[PDB]
RNA sequence: UCAGGCGAUGUUU
DNA sequence: GCAGCTAGCCATGCACATCGCCTGGAATGGGT
DNA sequence: ACCCATTCAGGCATGGCTAGCTGC
């Protein structure tokens, strides 16, 4: 089976693996995100609902007047997308909110005084998302790029090594909350624990412990274990957990009820510990003159006097032992302390404490957070209770709580959104546990600690900032307010909401100016995953590890598609099958494996989940029965690959593509290329530029169809049906029956978009690709777009290439091209510039747009109408006058085509602020656009009304027909009919009433449309009317353009030979490009050769069919041959039963193949050499793939075969007439009399610091003294130089550089004094 | 400035001055009414800190915000930093009379001249044009002639040629690392819009043709023209001041050419016929009787300059190959014929050029370089050396070798599974055995390439070096090396992992056959490591060069002989392993300090103020003395400079 | 005609 | 119970050219 | 109301320094 358009040119498909999960819709990120941001959803949970329900209700300072939320609504936009782009306003939507204001009975219980509900207070506008995923801000078309940052959570890092050189490692532990203040714990090389907050300074961690109202005894209890001593007969016998000794070598006897196990000195063996635990003998005597080297648990004041005996956490000594045994504290508790397992860390830090109580602690914290102030007690109380415990200024999310509890082995996943004593303590415990020698630091690349936001997250957050900025003012007015003499819509002022959300969608390190020169460029730029922006690292701090590719990127983030240069590794593209988990971790598909069967059950997995299971790999020969045909297979387990048993696997890859992005899965034979060149290939492909005459790629990879359709640059049909009227402007489809709505539905109408500007000045354009009277299925192309063809992606063109060094003209990489190319116009691009001409009424007067001009006569003014603006069509050049603008004196402020830029004017826009006249050509274009709007919208409704007459006269026809009673009268006799008084007469009467209503509706609709098109929308303050002109250059190809393959072989075209001189082959065809073979071995991209050979096979099949069809052959031969070509190949999934097409439907297929039978090559399951050979031999070409070529000059065989074939090349857009530039003398700058910089401004180069070093290196000094004096700075000398030059004398006069004179004046402006001495 | 319309872009200066002046007026006010002291103290403090702002914002705690959100620029910032005057408008500045464009190839140029676009030129030399015009009287004044050039009438182009004729320009490439990145040329006018640049200089500029750009500057004054003609034109830099090794080293296409041009097969058309001179060798190769490389005898005549400057001829029958003679028709007079007899790889052709230099001077070397290039390109193209899949040959033993290695792996795996070895030596054992297999396969492929061709001699069989296009491009030294031809044919070895550890399963497959996915995906971070490294490398190295030039700046060779008897000592470097640098090349061209006594004492071998060039080094080798004292710039004893003799040869002369 | 953002470019050995 | 040392706090800097494209002073409050 | 009066967070290396800091 095939979708009826594929039956046109059915692409042949090598490839062996069955595909189970088709390519998904390539814009899920953008579309789901925003659809989620803006959609009525109950129970909070990620929407404007969440935002509001969080910030509201707003209550006065107990004044019992309160404001609360109800619902909200979104009116339809005041325009549509296309009109919106054309005019310039955003593509916005109004925001209505139902609010409720209540007041309780003053001086009483909660007696509701009054509740007025202002219907839908208006609080601003938020843009929408076009069905392509692009916002429209000011006439242009922008995109928001998803950001990648650190999972709000907790982390345990090492920072091994590099610090303190001591060989010792640290262990810091951080808490990064979603919104608020950070928190860090860290050690110091003396094992001293320290908290810090917001990166300010250091503090002794126990300070914040004690700040959380803990007494030292509580602290020691909570962290350390215990050790029990009794003042018995003597020597104060001790309790001993046997294990507690294994790390500590003993220095006294070790017995049990006399039964000695070890005598003084040695370590302990686990056999001994087992014996002892078997024995239970613990209450044992100890050498008393030893324990003095320990630490006390609590405070043992006197039983009787309670004197200041001992402070907790203090050393010991037998004098103190007696000082306490005076009253005989028969129970002493100490802290178990190992120096390998369990260390005294907190004890030592507690000693280093400056403070001793809660209040002093709070004081210290307040003083570090705010330098220089006497702390008020409860003020500091507020400061602390407001950083880590208040719903307001600190918030993890669900995300934070999940990742947190996960890191702490807690039970649940839900919980509060603020910290707690439990939490901080548990973090400290875990940190200590690490320093002890269990558990492991995480790392900060593993994609379980790194997360994807999107447009939804962003806009939601920024809007929240809006609401808090409004609640402060609302709360204020409400506190200082009065009794309900003001309705809600006067409390709230939307201007902050609007301004903030505009700030975001208009000026961000994210919202950027969408690349648009190319379908693939759009669909890459929307899937981009950047690591920059607020809340993220920046291009001067990123080290090396974030830039490297960690082994969990596999299948979630591309390895190869990425810019090169400054920001490598931060602009990760996003894989094909990738999806966003519920919380926001990148997760990928996999196939569930039961005991021995590879199911077809997909199943998604995140990063960390993948760690435990064992995963197969894409290309593992399984046979027909869900069984791996071998019994041990390559697999990957925990960031590690190996070979495993047949029975251990659990999950298998989905397809073979899933490791790359749609940036670089259009690269046939990718797996025969080094990573480097695949990379540069992906990029250059992204920078193609639409040609003039698109053309399928002879050697593609089965993803073209997806990228094209599922981008937004082609006209896809919405309801299957039949074409009724085609045209380069519109397409009109008659819907089928069943897919049609019941009520007076009608037909469909697509407005193809004819020539218009793209954000890169290239052209954008659409063409019909179906002929009159023809079926179309749902979800199908009806108009090729820029760089598309019959619905496939086509960036460049396929030309006949031959690899051989040819007389130097292809020295390094310089492609050499034959004039056949430029003649046939198969690289002739199309560009468009957009000039501008505005008019502000100023002080000293207004400005009209007349055509009255001094210094030039009709010889120049001709091309203008008598109204002033240029005619549509005149071939203008550099210096002509596009608009006549005059300024009150009169001074000329006209508008001219800048130098160089040729043109051919195609369109003129005129905006005008409502309240001004419309001069002559304004009126002309005005009534023209009225006629346009009429014959467009009205005429649309006219064909619609025709079809509608058909439907309702069929209401008069189909069934109880009035054939003779109805054919005579025109189609107007339907309202008052008296016929079969059943449902047909009921329908007649009521629907005809409805229809006179519809006549009125027609009228009101058209009138509304005229009204719109008449209103003159807003502008910049102080401006009257804006005239815009467009131009359309047309660029051929010429020594200097940069052409490029898809495999990363660049090259600057370097000469244009005549047809005579190409290398021709024995049958006469020249060869159209000549590359340079030396470029293959080094840059180890052996791929482009395989591309070439398979290409030649393709064109072989082509020429064969071409002959068979030119001889006007019968059809049997064609079915046979086509069938054979689709059938060869080892064992492929392609299977076309060509014998089930209509005889006509084949002749059409040959017609579209005669240029060359396209071929697939799914990326990592390509075609093999064996099949390439067999395909060639199906053709009639030599197996090796090399021909002999003669030589256009001497006509004598090159001395050994060469490689000719077809290859797909692209015209990158660094066009040479955009680069080239020159300058003799012109505009000088203003503060430092140097020349300007750039091309538009007619500037000059930058003789920079490194060049000056060079010149100094040569002995040359006059060249340098010149290029620092006469060419640039000395005013006086500059002019005098020019004068001498024209007189014929060459000589300079140094003088002194004005820029230095400026330096003098500035330093002198400081207090300093700088002179020039005398000689 | 009046921006578009009526508004005025606020300048940080204007702003800050305005603020301090308001503050000051208020403070004068409050001292006209004897207001209270708290108020006057507040006012004074505000004023002090506002002046602090004006002078150096950002230095006193927190900067004052700008008009929008971001600190605004004060005087100190207007001086210092990457964008103050000293680094933005004094050290290096913008420049009239210049232009920029894309570069391309043009292999028809003598190496002292470069293409140049027409349009771009007529826009550069507008002044000199106006001159020559009103000199010939074809006009009246400036403005008339300006109309002339605007029109581009039929005369202007002729006069443009007339003023181009001899007038050097400077070409420059953007990141000028070192002196050779600004050179001179004479212009030849061309259509199109791309600067055409001779090919033997791409090496020096480090300029591939993948879309780089070059700037052109014009010299105006007369001293400056003489400059570009005496110090900067490409025919006066054929030695790099780094190390006196040539810089016109021919490059990829041209060496593939000469190579295929001079290399014996065993049996092609025209065997053993004897020829009367390079001339008729060429005449054969054209009419197609003999083949470009066929063992043959010829009569050649070479000149040797044994006399005190006189050239003596001698002839003889050498044994050679047709193509090799046809090369010989170029070589200038006095060089032994044994210079072009061998295979002519890259190293060898460089050796040829350099000996030609040392013996015959300069002009012969320049002209001989240009002829190398022409004949090279010509016979390369005439060869047609392509590359195709069939020419990367798999060793037929690779499968066997790698299976055997796999088995040994499994054996170690068992010896561990039964618990007889530690994971440590297990790891090490496996990695070593894979390395061994790697080397075995590499041997295999290199063998089967280099000897591949086996053919018959009018006898039975015989083996010779091959003609396998990829082997050829790798044996000439044009591109690649053993390493990369390995990575095309045989396995591509072990690939590192991000940290520095090394993964224990090599990429069993090469680039001709495919790569299954996981293999490719390892190779990725293998490569991205370095590719991402290179950028930060660039930045940091730039910084290094900057600081270096700003400490070694003042130092100009001022006097002529400090006349001192200090100095340092020189011995060749020995690092436990073999000697690394010979004493010869550490002492080439550097003025001695004390007469070097022959090991037989009282046998003074060299004076103390000599200039040790090649022949004196030979004498040193003869008596084999191997510890020589010598004068070094660190010891010279001259004020404010460095004396000539203490600095030695000037490499590049 | 003055300051930020972004992207690209090139500097791949 | 002073002095050499050692430890935290701030200053400094971090390639070169392009080219684009945009984006850009209000902020209250006032007088007719 | 309109255009103008007075005002508003992933460095690292080093170094250079300041304030304790425990030999004497
Ligand atoms: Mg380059
Ligand atoms: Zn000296």
């Amino acid at each position: 089976v095939y979708s009826y358009t594929e039956k046109k040119r059915i692409r042949k498909d090598f490839g062996k693996r069955p595909q189970v999960l088709d390519v998904p819709y390539l814009l899920s990120i953008q579309l789901d995100s925003f659809q989620k941001f803006i959609e009525q959803d109950p129970e909070g949970q990620y929407g404007l609902e969440a935002a509001f329900r969080s910030v509201f209700p707003i209550q006065s300072y107990s004044g019992n007047s309160e404001l609360q939320y109800v619902s909200y609504r979104l009116g339809e936009p005041v325009f549509d997308v296309q009109e919106c782009q054309i005019r310039g306003v955003t593509y916005s939507a109004p925001l209505r909110v139902k609010l409720r204001l209540v007041i309780y009975e003053r001086e009483a219980p909660e007696g509701t005084v009054k509740d007025i509900k202002e219907q839908e207070v208006y609080m601003g506008e938020i843009p929408l998302m076009t069905d392509n995923g692009t916002f429209v801000i000011n006439g242009t078309e922008r995109v928001i790029v998803s950001q990648l940052h650190r999972s709000p959570g907790v982390f345990f890092d090492s920072d091994k090594g590099k610090t303190h050189s001591s060989g010792k490692v640290l262990y810091n532990a951080r808490i990064i909350p979603y919104r608020g203040s950070w928190l860090d714990f860290e050690f110091d090389p003396k094992d001293n624990l320290f908290v810090r907050i917001d990166r300010r300074r250091k503090l002794p961690a126990t300070i914040i412990l004690r700040a959380l109202n803990y007494t030292t005894e509580q602290i020691l209890d909570l962290f350390f274990e215990k050790v029990i001593f009794e003042i018995r007969d003597n020597k104060l016998q001790m309790e001993l957990v046997p294990e507690r000794l294994r790390g500590e070598t003993a220095s006294f006897d070790i017995e049990a009820n006399g039964k000695v196990y070890v005598e003084k000195g040695r370590r302990i063996t686990a056999r001994h510990i087992r014996q002892l635990e078997k024995d239970d003998v613990k209450l044992i005597e100890v050498p008393v003159e030893y324990i003095a080297g320990k630490v006390v648990a609590k405070d043992y004041i006197d039983e009787s006097t309670g004197e200041l005996i001992c402070a907790a956490n203090m050393e010991l000594s037998l004098d103190l032992l007696a000082k306490l045994s005076q009253s005989g504290h028969k129970r002493i508790e100490t802290l178990f302390t190992n120096d390998l397992d369990h260390g005294p860390y907190i004890s030592e830090t507690l000693r280093v404490d400056p403070t001793n109580d809660r209040l002093s602690a709070l004081v210290e914290i307040y003083r570090m957070m705010r330098p220089g102030e006497p702390p008020t007690r409860e003020a500091a109380e507020s400061l602390f209770e407001n950083l880590f415990f208040s719903e307001d200024r600190y918030d993890l999310s669900a995300v934070g709580r999940m990742k947190f509890n996960r890191s702490l082995l807690r039970e649940e996943i839900e919980g509060s959104g603020i910290l707690s004593k439990d939490d901080i303590i548990d973090v400290m415990k875990k940190l200590i546990d690490i320093r002890n020698g269990k558990g492991e630091v995480d790392d900060i690349d593993h994609l379980g600690n790194r997360r994807i936001r999107s447009v939804g997250e962003m806009a939601e957050n920024q809007f929240r900032v809006g609401l808090v900025r409004v609640e402060r003012a609302v709360k204020e007015r409400l506190s200082l307010g009065d009794l309900d003499t003001l309705m809600p819509q006067d409390m709230i002022n939307a201007k902050p909401i609007s301004a903030a959300v505009k700030e975001f969608f208009g000026s961000s390190q994210l919202s950027q100016f969408m690349d648009q020169n190319n379908p693939l460029s759009e669909i890459t730029h929307k899937r981009r995953i950047s690591a920059l922006g607020p809340g993220g690292l920046t291009r001067e701090r990123a080290g090396f590890e974030v830039r490297d590719v960690h082994p969990t990127h596999y299948g979630r983030v591309c390895p190869i598609e990425t810019p090169e240069g400054p920001n490598i590794g931060l602009i990760n593209s996003l894989s094909v099958y990738a999806q966003t988990n519920e919380y926001g971790f990148l997760e990928t598909p996999y196939r569930k494996v039961t005991d021995g069967v590879v199911t077809d059950e997909i199943h998604y997995l995140s990063a960390i989940e993948e760690g435990n299971y064992v995963i197969a790999q894409a290309n593992s020969n399984l046979d027909e029965e869900g069984h791996f045909v071998e019994d041990l297979v390559t697999c990957r387990s925990k960031g590690e690959s190996s070979l495993f048993s047949r029975d251990q696997v659990d999950y298998m890859d989905v397809s073979t593509q899933q490791v790359v992005s749609v940036g670089a899965s259009l690269i046939p034979f990718l797996e025969h290329d080094d990573a480097n060149r695949a990379l540069m290939g992906a990029n250059m492909q992204r920078q193609a530029v639409p040609t003039l005459r698109a053309d399928k790629p002879l050697v593609g990879t089965g993803m073209e169809r997806a990228v094209a359709v599922d981008s937004g640059v082609t006209a896809v049909a919405k309801r299957g049906g039949v074409v009724q009227y085609v045209d380069a402007s519109r397409i009109v489809i008659k819907v089928n029956e069943d897919e049609m709505y019941p009520g007076e539905a009608g037909i469909d109408i697509y407005n193809l978009t004819k020539y218009t500007r793209s954000n890169q000045n290239t052209c954008i354009n659409q063409m019909p690709c179906v002929s009159l009277g023809e079926p179309v299925e749902r979800g199908d192309v009806l108009a090729d777009g820029p760089s598309t063809d019959l619905g496939e992606l086509a960036l460049g063109q396929n030309m006949r290439v031959a690899f051989m060094p040819w007389n130097g003209y292809n020295f390094e990489d310089s492609i050499l091209v034959s004039e056949r190319v430029v003649q046939e116009d198969r690289f002739t691009t199309i560009h468009i510039q957009e000039l501008a001409c505005v008019s502000r009424d100023t002080k000293l007067g207004p400005e009209e747009i007349t055509a009255d001009i001094p210094n030039v006569g009709e010889a120049a003014l001709s091309k203008l109408d008598e109204s002033g603006i240029v005619y549509i069509g005149a071939e203008v050049t550099g210096g002509d006058i596009l608009v006549g603008k005059v300024t009150p004196k009169v001074k000329d402020s006209s508008l001219r085509v800048p130098n160089g830029v040729s043109g051919t004017v195609i369109d003129v826009q005129v905006f005008t602020r409502d309240g001004v006249e419309k001069d002559k050509r304004a009126l002309e274009i005005e009534e023209m656009q009225l006629k346009q709007a009429k014959k467009d919208l009205s005429e649309e409704l006219q064909i619609l009304e025709a079809g509608l007459f058909s439907r309702i006269r069929a209401v008069l026809v189909a069934g109880g027909v009035e054939a003779e009673k109805l054919d005579k009268l025109p189609r107007d006799r339907w309202l008052e009919l008296g016929l079969t008084d059943e449902e047909k007469q009921n329908q007649l009467e009521q629907l005809a009433e409805q229809y006179d209503e519809l006549k009125h509706e027609f009228e009101k609709k058209l009138e509304a449309k005229r009204r719109k098109i008449t209103q003159g929308d807003d502008l910049a303050p102080g401006v009257l009317k804006i005239v815009k002109v467009y131009l359309a250059v047309k660029r051929r190809i010429q020594p200097g353009d940069k052409m490029a393959g898809r495999h990363g072989n660049k090259g600057v075209i370097s000469k244009i030979n005549p047809i005579e001189d190409m290398p021709y082959d024995e049958n006469g065809t020249p060869v159209d490009i000549v590359l340079n073979p030396l470029g293959v071995p080094s840059r180890m991209n052996i791929g482009q050769i395989l591309e070439t050979h398979l290409g030649m096979a393709a064109k072989g099949i082509g020429d064969k069919i071409n002959a068979m069809l030119k001889q006007q052959q019968e059809v049997a031969k064609l079915r046979e041959f086509i069938q054979r070509a689709y059938d060869l190949g080892a064992d492929v999934r392609q299977k076309v039963d060509l014998s089930t097409f209509s005889d006509e439907e084949v002749m059409r297929l040959a017609e579209n193949l005669r240029k060359g039978m396209p071929i697939a090559t799914p990326v990592f399951d390509g075609a093999k050499e064996a099949e390439i050979k067999e395909l060639l031999k199906l053709g009639d070409l030599p197996t090796s793939g090399q021909i002999r070529l003669y030589d256009g000059r001497t006509g004598e065989q090159f001395e050994r075969p060469v490689t000719v074939g077809y290859m797909y090349m692209l015209k990158l857009n660094h066009l040479v007439d955009d680069k080239m530039h020159a300058r003799s003398t012109g505009s000088y700058s203003l503060v430092t009399q140097q020349p300007l910089g750039g091309k538009a401004q007619f500037g000059g180069q930058r003789f920079g610091e490194m060049e000056v070093w060079a010149l100094e290196a040569y002995g040359a000094a006059y060249t340098l003294q010149e290029m620092l004096t006469v060419k640039s700075d000395d005013v006086n000398g500059r002019t005098k130089m020019y004068k001498n030059i024209v007189d014929g004398n060459h000589q300079m006069e140094p003088g002194m550089p004005e820029s230095f004179n400026v330096l003098l004046k500035e330093i002198r402006s400081l207090g300093i004094n700088i002179e020039l001495e005398d000689e | 400035v009046p921006l578009d319309g009526g508004r005025f872009a606020t300048s940080d200066l204007n702003d800050l001055y305005r603020r301090v002046i308001n503050r000051n007026n208020r403070l004068k006010r409050l001292l006209d009414l004897a207001a209270p002291d708290i108020i006057v103290r507040n006012e004074k403090r505000m004023l002090q800190e506002a002046v602090d702002a004006l002078l150096d914002n950002g230095r006193r705690g927190r900067a004052i915000t700008g008009s929008n959100k971001r600190p605004l620029k004060s005087l100190a910032d207007m001086i210092k930093g990457k964008q103050g005057r000293f680094r933005q408008n004094l050290l290096g500045k913008r420049v009239d009379y210049s232009g920029r464009s894309v570069i391309t190839v043009g292999p028809y140029l003598r190496l002292h001249q470069c293409g140049l676009p027409k349009k771009m030129a007529l826009e550069l030399f507008k002044p000199f044009i106006y001159g020559k015009l009103e000199l010939r009287g074809l006009a009246t004044t400036i403005k008339a002639a300006k109309k002339m050039v605007e029109r581009e009438e039929a005369v202007v182009w002729d006069i443009l040629d007339e003023v181009i004729r001899e007038h050097p320009v400077l070409l420059n490439r953007a990141p000028t690392l070192h002196r050779l990145g600004i050179q001179a040329f004479e212009p030849v006018l061309i259509e199109g819009k791309a600067i055409q640049l001779h090919p033997l200089v791409c090496a020096a500029y480090n300029a591939d043709f993948d879309g780089d750009q070059m700037a052109v500057h014009v010299p105006l004054t007369l001293e400056a023209q003489l400059e570009a003609r005496a110090l900067m034109m490409s025919t006066n830099n054929i030695l790099s001041p780094a190390n006196g090794e040539p810089i016109i080293v021919p490059s990829q296409d041209v060496v593939l050419g000469l190579y295929y041009m001079t290399r014996d097969c065993v049996n092609a058309k025209g065997e053993g016929m004897v020829l009367t001179g390079p001339k008729e060798a060429e005449r054969l190769y054209r009419s197609g009787l003999a083949s470009l490389h066929a063992r043959v005898k010829v009569r050649i005549t070479e000149y040797e300059k044994d006399a005190n400057g006189e050239l003596v001829a001698k002839t003889s029958l050498k044994d050679t190959t047709v193509g090799r003679a046809i090369l010989w028709m170029i070589v200038p007079k006095g060089l032994p014929y044994s210079i072009v007899n061998q295979a002519l790889g890259k190293k060898a052709i460089s050796k040829m050029l350099n000996t030609c230099y040392r013996i015959l001077g300069l002009k012969p070397t320049v002209i001989f370089a240009d002829q190398i290039m022409y004949t090279g390109f010509a016979y390369a193209a005439r060869s047609g050396a392509s590359v195709g899949i069939d020419d990367m040959v798999i060793p037929e033993k690779k499968h066997e070798i790698i299976s055997e290695a796999e088995a040994e792996v499994a054996e170690i795996q068992e010896q561990f599974q039964s618990g007889l070895v530690t994971a440590g030596e297990r790891y090490n054992k496996v990695i070593d055995i894979w390395a061994a297999a790697n080397d075995r396969v590499s041997k295999a492929m290199m063998d089967n390439l280099q000897t591949e061709t086996v053919i018959n001699r009018d006898g039975q069989e015989e083996k010779q070096v091959s003609f396998n296009s990829i082997y050829m491009m790798a044996d000439s030294g044009a591109r690649g090396s053993a390493a990369q031809i390995r990575q095309l044919a045989g396995m591509r070895g072990l690939m590192a992992k991000p940290d520095g550890s090394i993964i224990e399963t090599p990429i069993t497959a090469n680039f001709r056959e495919g790569l299954n996915v996981l293999q490719y995906f390892i190779s990725t971070h293998g490569a991205r490591k370095g590719l991402a490294d290179t950028a930060l490398k660039t930045a940091n190295s730039g910084y290094l060069t900057r600081r270096l030039v700003d400490v070694a700046q003042d130092l100009v060779v001022t006097e002529d002989d400090c006349g001192t008897h200090e100095g340092i000592m020189m011995t060749p470097v020995i690092e436990g392993g073999d000697v690394k640098e010979p004493l010869r090349d550490r002492v080439l061209g550097r003025v001695t300090a004390e007469d070097v006594l022959k090991p037989g004492t009282a046998d003074i071998l060299v004076p103390r103020n000599t200039l040790l060039h090649e022949q004196w080094c030979d004498l040193l080798e003869e008596n084999s003395v191997d510890a020589v004292k010598v004068r070094s710039v660190v010891s010279c004893d001259t004020d404010f400079g460095v004396c000539a003799h203490c600095y030695g040869r000037d490499l590049a002369r």
